């Protein structure tokens, strides 16, 4: 994320890591919402423009990611998808619409002081914050600064930024994309002042808020896209965690835990 | 598309 | 038990940048 933060050791035990075994590499952010199952965005995995399209087998998962490079090795967790569900009416052709997926830990992971979910809002939690200049913060292992590469690469550790979400007659209109009540944007305006973005692989990374109410953290969004990183004048955009709240539902219960 | 740029990765 | 930071909310504490996150909301002045 651009202009951010270092995070802290357990800030965020729902940031789950997007590994690709091989290239041994990374490609996104994704979030526990369970003791066994996973949450991302769409693109993350199924995109033929780029011949982007995955399954279990080729990635990765892990937890308890404070360092971004080494192998955390008595505190990170590792497991491996038992199965994918993308959202049947996806869109990779259009805008990015329902840019959500989701991962049923094909084995159970066991929590701690590194991994603990995060929960899905209702409908009041839903409304309570989902709203103008009520910040929501972001974390993340991408990219320090638009599209390029230790230096303005990528940070050695996590990445955590906090911003506002912005008017939809503004949102709306710092774009040329048709965005989608499904969708909503985050990110400091321009004389606003100030800076922070998700970039390159921030995506299918939470945007959790924090709930006044009973203090729990509760997951708004899933990181989906932007036009560049950090530039005065548009925002990124997310994924409404909620409408859709209803499938990931639906799926977790037919096929898991 | 991703925040990253139509094309693909730089 | 979920969202619940178990080192921070599980035992009376708070990351240095959630009370931006709480002034937001009562809008901090």
């Amino acid at each position: 994320i651009v202009e951010g933060s270092d995070a802290e050791i357990g800030m965020s035990p729902w940031q789950v890591m997007l590994f690709r075994k091989s290239p041994q590499e990374l490609l996104c952010g994704a979030s526990l919402i369970s003791d066994r199952w996973v949450l991302t965005a769409a693109h993350c995995l199924l995109y033929p423009p780029w011949d982007k399209n995955f399954t279990e087998n080729d990635l990765l998962v892990r937890i308890g990611k404070h360092s971004r490079t080494r192998y955390e090795r008595n505190i990170e967790k590792i497991s491996m998808l038992e199965k994918i569900y993308i959202h049947p009416r996806y869109n990779w052709r259009e805008n990015l619409d329902r840019d959500i997926a989701l991962m049923k830990l094909k084995k159970p992971v066991a929590f701690s002081d590194y991994i603990h979910p995060v929960c899905l809002p209702d409908r009041e939690t839903a409304a309570s914050l989902l709203q103008a200049g009520y910040k929501g913060r972001v974390t993340g292992w991408g990219n320090l600064k638009e599209t390029w590469t230790v230096g303005k690469g990528q940070p050695s550790v996590l990445q955590v930024v906090n911003l506002p979400i912005v008017e939809r007659p503004v949102c709306k209109d710092s774009t040329r994309i048709r965005i989608t009540d499904n969708m909503f944007c985050a990110g400091y305006k321009p004389d606003e002042g100030k800076r922070g973005d998700a970039c390159e692989g921030d995506s299918g990374g939470p945007f959790v808020m924090k709930s006044p109410f009973n203090n729990r953290w509760y997951q708004m969004g899933i990181v989906s896209w932007g036009e560049g990183c950090d530039r005065d004048g548009k925002y990124g955009f997310y994924t409404h965690v909620f409408r859709l709240k209803k499938w990931i539902q639906k799926v977790i219960d037919q096929f898991g835990e | 598309l991703d925040p990253r740029p139509k094309y693909e990765p730089f | 038990d979920c969202g619940l930071r178990p080192l921070f909310e599980k035992k009376s504490l708070e990351d240095k940048t959630e009370r931006e996150l709480l002034e937001s909301y009562i809008d901090g002045r």
